[PDB]
DNA sequence: AGTACTTG
RNA sequence: AGGA
DNA sequence: CAAGTACTTTTTCCGGT
């Protein structure tokens, strides 16, 4: 048996259309920004930086370790070692893809911090950008409003050359040195 | 309503709905001699308000589909003058409770 | 991208897992079945979020088997890379036809003729590597790609990815 | 047994019938279907790459299926096609495909009236769409020209464009398997006298149909979707698999092919004639000819039990068996073999009555209870029991006759070397014989009562009889001048509780049929309790002692 | 075919009969909500007989010194002689019985009196007779409200139908209505008392059994009441086989049919 | 031995919907099909063994169920179909009431 | 939609049916080698064992009683009453 | 109304006329089912089997394979609320037994 | 042996 | 062709 | 238009042309 969402659909008999996901800000019918919480409440699109992700992931099987403690009663290339034991701790091991992906966001993430992860946060939700560009403002480092607008071209007209590197200047303060 | 001794021509007859909203009910005189209500097996119909109805709905869960139906030609339907929708609640006695209520629907 | 999605596993449990370790058992099957898995329609889901409030609803016993149908309804962190998505990652391998970038949970390959022409393969090294006039992309090296697209494959997504624009390339 | 299947287990919630568009047929479809010829690859027994398994299904029991590889009992059939040089009415919708060329404009597919007609927009209304459609069809029928102007929503001086087309409607008539329409013409204000007499092609009916408005077709039974009325026609034909029309193949070198394998080649044969006879020298009516022979082909394939009287007869006088055939009543399909079936767990013999029998136990001969099994369960409560009944074996009275085990392979205690040393684990099952007390359902035939059939306790006896109480002969209708009694043995925990809590003779004793006891004291004992109870009935001691040790309840008082 | 129309049919967990359409057929199974098996024939004593037989049976008048309960039916008896609150209390009794029995003469037109209803109230207090060993010589513990007032009690928890509101709860008053007719007969102060001779003990035992019973004699929402109807017609036509108008098989099959051209059509004036 | 149309109805009359199942499944003609959750028919290709799945002509590859019909009803299916007739099979309601 | 357990309207007493399907779901589970929630008193029968949680109330079970629109009820087998 | 009253009666003296008795509430089952449309439903193939119930359930007596066609022509969904429709399916219908779902309770199941 | 249907 |  | 025609569900379950 495999997982399924929120989303209701009843496509009776008709299949297809299967329309193409891009950077015209077309993603699936399942990452689509009118997305519905189990409550039934209509939630908007989460979409995390790798640096947001690495924290929420870290944050999970942290409290999963306690809850496993629990029920058993009656620096960056330190942080790699440090999950690497998490790992051994909570996740089934099997799952390979966690422990490639946990290395990948330790290496590769910008705010190292929850604070900083806040303010990166804060400063992006404010443009009304898509949870989607708003994603990869903060994981990709951009200098020109050009290099940002070329690796995110949905941003094209969206926000200004200036106040897009106001925005960029801003991220590049915050950029926790490793 | 018109009360008629043996016909209403088709020339007549085309002018019955004619003036809505008000409405016309044609009877023959032969078949009002008697007074079908007052027999043995005719039990009490109750024309029900609006209010009544959505209540009867809400109350037992229903979609109007669902209620028995009173053909809109039958007697008793004639007698009241039921309309399409509405309901008629029929109480006969009963040899197993002693009094039961029944639900039509008009046609 | 990385998404966190509400996703709903159905699980069908044995009468002899009716005691009252039965939450917990539920909980860890839906961790086996579902982390780590990978899928087309929400990507690799990688990790269950907030274990402590997991739900497992009343589940219907199915007539003829005692068995217990649940739908344990859950939320998760996923990866489902797209076609225009701009990604960093580290290479791993190396050939006269290119080179694969791991991001994240997924490798990139990158063709040779989807690099800019100036890059040429050169056997003769340790480990063989891409070679530039000012660059030299190996093993280790950081890289930013383009995906052009992508192939759902059983347990896995890989994707075929460009470093020929303005702004991609070696970090 | 079917082996695991990782796909989702669900219910069937919802039926949506509906008709097959030809592309669908296609689309589903694994192989046509080119060859009349079933298999011998010209001579060599193996299926042809023509007809029966051209990718279908599979044959042979040895050999597994090519598209998926499971082989016999796993592999449902594969559907293939056949493209019709042609296309030809299905026999059944061909009323249908007549009531809708009576309401539709032969030309330009526009319904004969519409919402400027009183009576049609009172029709239209109408939610029931085959109580809407049998109104449409009686309006429209009558309309026998397709209107271009109409008079206004308001006056009739002043008359609106409904929409084109003006031409006089056929007045159709079926002349079996085939439309033929009279269109009663103008010229000079009279004709008809002499009217156009001409037969309407399926290949007209099917562009016209084509044209029909989808608010239009919608407005008669129809729905865009699942039913559209060009699908009333068949163009692309779905090939049935070999587990439909099985092969009953006797000996090693003779085939036995299916009445419905012979009609299909009598299709494709129809078909392949036409086929060249067109593309080639096209003698203009040796086509018609053709054409008509693949109609009627087509048409006793699907029913052969036609009005138009000539019954397509197998060489050998008796008639092909249609598919529709294989659905009508009792006996076929539906009452024959959904709503009734042939049952494994069911013993029947004759019955005889028994004083010495409790009013809720059924005798049961040990010969039935050494073959009727019940799948029970290792469990730590009975494991010692069970591994007992194992080593007691298929022939000894409380004994098994096979070991489920957790692999899900079935050892029989009848042949296997380990029948002896068979250590039992939890969570296998052991088949064994039915036992003294086990709850069973007893039944006699008609069975035109809630108690015609009743659950009994077991009570394994010697001869080969079925006995039962007598006061439980009248619920029944059971005597014993040669009667026979049917026995069901429950396989579940679950239905065992069905019948003891629901269905057990004791619980039936007071019936709603007429708010009174069904059964009652009968025969001897009416007769005796009379003798027994008068006045001047007065027992001795001796047999006193005797009558009372007999009630087994007495207070010993 | 009677089986194949009405197979479909069951009794929902809202007392209420429908088909696989959910269309209610009938409101309440068999109009009172009762399973058959648990009806039996019982007599509806105050349907029959003189007007003056009636009131000698069930009139009691407190303020009349020949028409008062004698000190010997009850201890109460000196003490309940002229006392007008009480005697307020028998005279809605006596109408509530009056009315009972016009009304009875309407559904039963002939005056019969037999008709099957649930709980055999005749063993009950028969029952009760030897559970307690009924003394018809000495007095009575029952207090006048203790009787009027515990009928009056009982008959507000024989529940037919449950919902909070007034169509369910007139649709419940109705099922009960002749069940009560029967029930205030039975049970009325002069019959208990004077026939019956049952103590506060007794009484309290009958009142609780009447109510047990009453609740296990309704339908269980999940009979196929369809079925069963069908078989419980059919299974006797078949058994009848195994002015002179058409009857038996062919009659039936006249009916069942909607025969337009009947038999032996006739009148009766 | 046939447990009949008649033996069909006493079994409803009781309320036996278990034992009903039971002998027009487990005791006699039960089977496992594959059907398409898209056109609801036993189109899939399953080649239950490499897990692959399949129903070419709805392109699905994922959306598919297991069901558990009597072979008759898996043959009554496939017979309406052979007449052009679509005994379209769903899992979940569209219609309420 | 999902009556609350203040507004339920069907029988506070357990159908003949309930009984008979909790029997029978028991005894299945517990012939399935399921956790037992009573003392067997020396019992070894799936169904006397059932019987006996059904009479301590033991039995972890809950009946969704649906209604023709679609609409349910669910009961616990703990607060159904067993006058059967 | 008068219609259902003397429908009964007639009925009623058919099976009183044998001897026999049934129970009101059979023949008033009968007789109020033949009388819900309005008027006088037939229990006949071109009767009650004309209603609007299972395409499935109705082709399960009298005219099977004619209905199965009009069902695939009119696009017609089976509610599968019928017993004869779980029946061809092999499902435990919503009869009896199957009236209602039984579901384990973690809550319960944990206080035990 | 009946009912809508069908054909003269 | 037989059986209740 | 009507008469006379065909079909149909026409009781259930259990040796062998
Ligand atoms: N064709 C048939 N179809 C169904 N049931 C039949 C049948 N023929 C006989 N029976 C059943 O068999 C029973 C016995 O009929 P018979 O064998 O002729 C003896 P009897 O007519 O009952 O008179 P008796 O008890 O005084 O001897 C019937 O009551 C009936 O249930
Ligand atoms: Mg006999
Ligand atoms: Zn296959
Ligand atoms: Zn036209
Ligand atoms: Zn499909």
């Amino acid at each position: 048996v495999s997982t399924s969402t929120f989303q209701t659909r009843r496509r009776r008999l008709k299949k297809v259309e299967e329309e193409e996901n891009a950077a015209t800000l077309q993603l699936g019918q399942e990452f689509q920004l009118k997305q519905i919480n189990h409550q039934g409440e209509e939630e908007e699109l989460i979409a995390l930086n790798l640096s947001e992700a690495r924290l929420v992931i870290k944050e999970a099987l942290v409290e999963r370790r306690r809850a496993f403690k629990r029920s058993q009663k009656k620096t960056r290339e330190k942080e790699l070692e440090s999950i690497d034991v998490l790992l051994e701790q909570t996740t089934g091991g099997n799952n390979k893809d966690l422990k490639n992906t946990m290395q990948y966001l330790t290496n590769f993430s910008r705010f190292r911090d929850q604070e900083t992860v806040g303010a990166v946060i804060q400063l992006l939700k404010s443009t009304g950008l898509h949870p989607f560009e708003v994603a990869q403002l903060g994981s990709l480092a951009c200098d020109t409003a050009d290099e940002a607008k070329t690796l995110i071209p949905s941003l094209n007209n969206k926000i200004s050359d200036d106040e897009l590197e106001r925005i960029l200047k801003e991220l590049s303060n915050l950029e926790t040195l490793y | 309503i018109f009360v008629y001794q043996n016909n209403i021509t088709p020339s007549a007859m085309k002018l019955v709905p004619s003036i809505p909203p008000a409405t016309i009910e044609t009877f023959n005189e032969a078949a009002l001699v008697v007074n079908i209500t007052h027999h043995e097996l005719v039990p009490k119909h109750i024309r029900l308000s609006s209010d009544e109805k959505r209540e009867l709905l809400k109350r037992y869960r229903l979609k109007e589909s669902q209620l028995p139906r009173i053909q809109r030609a039958d007697p008793v339907a004639l007698y009241l003058g039921l309309k399409r929708g509405e309901v008629v609640k029929i109480i006969r006695k009963s040899e197993t409770s002693g009094r039961y209520a029944s639900y039509r629907i008009c046609m | 991208m990385f998404f966190i999605k509400d996703l709903s596993l159905n699980i069908t449990l044995h009468p002899s897992f009716f005691g009252p370790r039965m939450k917990q058992y539920l909980k860890t099957k839906l961790l086996e079945e579902v982390e780590g898995s990978c899928t087309g329609k929400f990507g690799y889901i990688l990790c269950v979020l907030d274990y402590d409030n997991i739900d497992i609803q009343r589940g219907r016993i199915l007539p003829t088997d005692g068995s217990a149908e649940f739908n344990v309804k859950y939320r998760a962190v996923v990866f489902k890379p797209f076609k225009g998505e701009v990604v960093d990652g580290t290479v791993v391998s190396c050939s006269q036809h290119g080179f694969e970038v791991q991001v994240g949970p997924m490798k990139v390959f990158v063709t040779k003729h989807l690099m800019p022409q100036d890059l040429t393969f050169n056997a003769g090294s340790n480990p063989p590597s891409y070679q530039s006039s000012e660059d030299v992309i190996t093993i280790k090296s950081r890289i930013r790609v383009k995906i052009e697209g992508c192939i759902s494959q059983v347990s896995s997504i890989h994707a075929i990815g460009s470093i020929k624009e303005d702004y991609l390339g070696a970090i | 047994g079917q082996q695991y299947s990782s796909a989702p287990l669900r219910t069937v919630k919802e039926v949506q019938f509906g008709l097959f568009s030809p592309e669908e047929v296609r689309a589903i479809s694994v192989a046509k279907i080119r060859f009349p010829e079933t298999m011998d690859e010209t001579q060599t027994r193996a299926k042809i790459g023509g007809l029966n398994d051209p990718r279908l299904g599979s044959i042979d029991r040895n050999l597994k299926c090519q598209t998926c590889q499971e082989g016999m009992n796993e592999c449902p059939g594969h559907f293939g096609h056949i493209d019709l040089a042609k296309p030809v009415f299905h026999v059944g919708f061909i009323a249908k495909i007549k009531k809708v060329c009576e309401c539709v404009c032969m030309h330009c597919g526009k319904l004969l009236l519409d919402e400027h007609n009183e009576l049609m927009r009172q029709a239209l209304a109408i939610k029931d769409s085959k109580k809407r459609f049998a109104a449409i069809w009686t309006l429209c029928k009558t309309k026998m020209v397709c209107e271009t102007d109409v008079p206004s929503e308001d006056d009739p001086t002043q008359l609106v464009s409904r929409g084109g087309c003006g031409n006089t409607q056929p007045t159709i008539r079926k002349d079996g398997l085939k439309l033929v329409g009279s269109w009663k013409k103008d010229r000079a204000t009279g004709d008809a006298d002499e009217p156009e007499l001409r037969v309407l092609s399926t290949e007209e009916i099917l562009n016209i149909f084509k044209h029909i408005s989808v608010k239009d077709f919608t407005s008669l039974g129809f729905n865009e979707v699942f039913s559209r009325p060009e699908w009333m026609i068949l163009t692309c034909l779905p090939v049935p698999p070999p587990p439909v029309r099985p092969s009953i193949s006797f000996n090693e070198s003779q085939r036995g092919e299916d009445d419905l394998t012979f009609k299909l080649a009598d299709i494709l044969k129809a078909n392949i004639s036409l086929e060249t006879l067109e593309h080639n020298g096209a003698p203009h009516h040796a086509i018609e000819e053709a054409e008509s022979l693949l109609q009627f082909h087509v048409a006793t394939y699907m029913d052969n039990d036609i009005a138009g009287q000539p019954q397509a007869l197998q060489k050998s006088g008796r008639p092909v068996k249609s598919i529709r055939a294989r659905l009508k009543g009792k006996e076929g399909r539906i009452r024959g073999n959904l709503m009734g079936k042939r049952v494994d767990f069911s013993a029947r013999t004759v019955i005889s009555g028994d004083p010495n029998l409790e009013l809720d136990q059924v005798g049961v001969p040990k010969s039935i209870a050494k073959t009727l099994t019940y799948p029970e369960v290792v469990t730590p409560y009975n494991i010692d029991r069970l591994t007992q009944l194992v080593r007691n074996g298929p022939n000894e009275h409380p004994g098994a006759k096979y070991v489920i085990r957790d692999s899900g392979d079935r050892i029989d205690l009848r042949y296997s070397k380990r029948a002896g040393d068979i250590q039992l684990q939890y969570g296998w099952k052991v088949e064994r014989h039915i036992m003294d007390n086990d709850p069973v359902l007893f039944n006699r035939q008609p069975s035109l009562h809630k108690m015609s059939m009743m659950a009994h306790r077991v009570k394994v006896i010697p001869y080969s009889t079925f006995r039962l109480n007598l006061s439980v002969t009248s619920p029944y209708n059971a005597d014993f001048d040669g009667d026979e009694m049917n026995l069901h043995v429950p396989q579940s925990e679950e239905t065992r509780a069905e019948l003891s809590q629901l269905c057990a003779v004791p619980l039936q004793i007071v019936s709603p049929q007429s708010n009174k006891p069904c059964m009652g004291i009968v025969q001897d004992t009416l007769c005796g309790i009379r003798k027994l109870t008068l006045r001047d009935t007065f027992i001795e001691l001796d047999q006193v002692l005797n009558m009372l040790y007999w009630v087994p309840d007495w207070d010993g008082v | 075919r009677l089986v194949k129309a009405l197979e479909d049919i069951m009794v929902h967990y809202d007392n209420t009969t429908r088909n696989s359409l959910g269309n209610v057929i009938q409101f309440i199974y068999g109009e009172d909500g009762m399973d058959a098996a648990h009806i039996e024939k019982q007599s509806l004593d105050t349907i029959g007989g003189s007007d003056a037989a009636f009131e000698k049976r069930y009139r009691v008048d407190l303020l009349n010194t020949d028409h008062t309960l004698d000190p010997s039916l009850l201890e109460s008896g000196s003490e309940i002689l002229g006392d007008l609150k009480l005697q307020v209390l028998l005279d809605e009794e006596y109408k509530q019985l009056v009315k009972d029995r016009k009304f009875l003469r309407e559904v039963f037109v002939d005056g019969e009196a037999n008709w099957p209803l649930p709980v055999n109230i005749r063993r009950i207090i028969q029952n009760a007779q030897q559970t307690f060993h009924i003394d018809h010589t000495k007095p009575s513990d029952l207090t006048i409200k203790d009787i009027v007032l515990g009928v009056k009690d009982l008959q507000e928890n024989l529940l037919v139908l449950r919902g909070k509101n007034e169509i369910i709860q007139n649709a419940q008053r109705d099922a009960v209505t002749l069940f009560c007719c029967l029930l205030r007969s039975r049970l009325a102060t002069r019959r208990v008392l004077q026939e019956y001779r049952l103590t506060k003990q007794a009484f309290d035992w009958v009142l609780s059994n009447i109510e047990a019973q009453f609740l296990r004699s309704v339908v269980h929402p999940g009979e196929m009441v369809g079925v069963l109807a069908a078989q419980s017609i059919g299974e006797p036509a078949t058994q009848m086989t195994l002015k002179k108008v058409t009857s038996g098989v062919p009659r039936l099959k006249e009916i069942l049919n909607v025969a337009k051209n009947m038999k032996t059509p006739s009148l009766t004036v | 031995l046939r447990f009949g149309e008649m033996e069909r109805d006493c079994m409803i009359a009781h309320g036996a919907a278990s034992f009903l199942k039971e002998r027009l499944m487990e005791a006699s003609d039960a089977f496992r099909v594959h059907i398409c959750g898209i056109c609801g028919l036993m189109t899939v290709i399953a080649k239950l063994n490499h897990n692959q799945f399949e129903c070419k002509g709805c392109d699905n590859k994922i959306d598919i169920y297991q069901i558990h019909i009597p072979y008759a009803a898996k043959l009554l299916f496939q017979e309406l179909m052979a007449m052009n007739i679509t005994p379209r099979l769903y899992t979940d309601r569209s219609r309420d009431f | 939609k999902a009556i609350p357990k203040d507004q339920r309207a069907t029988t506070p007493y357990m159908t003949k049916y309930e009984r008979a399907r909790i029997l029978g779901t028991r005894a299945l589970q517990i012939s399935m080698n399921a956790p037992v929630f009573v003392d067997l008193e020396g019992e070894t029968d799936p169904l006397r064992i059932a019987m006996k949680e059904l009479a301590e109330k033991k039995i972890p079970l809950v009946i969704r009683r649906y209604l023709p629109d679609g609409s349910f009820e669910d009961w616990s087998v703990e607060e159904l009453i067993v006058d059967l | 109304e008068a219609g259902r009253a003397a429908l009964y009666k007639e009925v009623y003296n058919v099976i009183a006329s044998d001897g026999s008795y049934v129970n009101y509430r059979h023949m008033a089952l009968l007789v109020d089912v033949m009388t819900t449309q309005g008027g006088l439903t037939s229990v006949t193939r071109h009767g009650f089997n004309r209603s609007n119930t299972g395409a499935l359930m109705r082709c399960s007596f009298e005219e099977t394979v004619e209905i199965l066609f009009e069902a695939g022509a009119s696009a017609e969904l089976d509610d599968c609320r019928g017993v004869s429709e779980n029946v061809i399916l092999g499902q435990m219908a919503p009869i009896g037994t199957g009236a209602f779902d039984v579901m384990i309770d973690e809550e319960s199941l944990v206080k035990y």
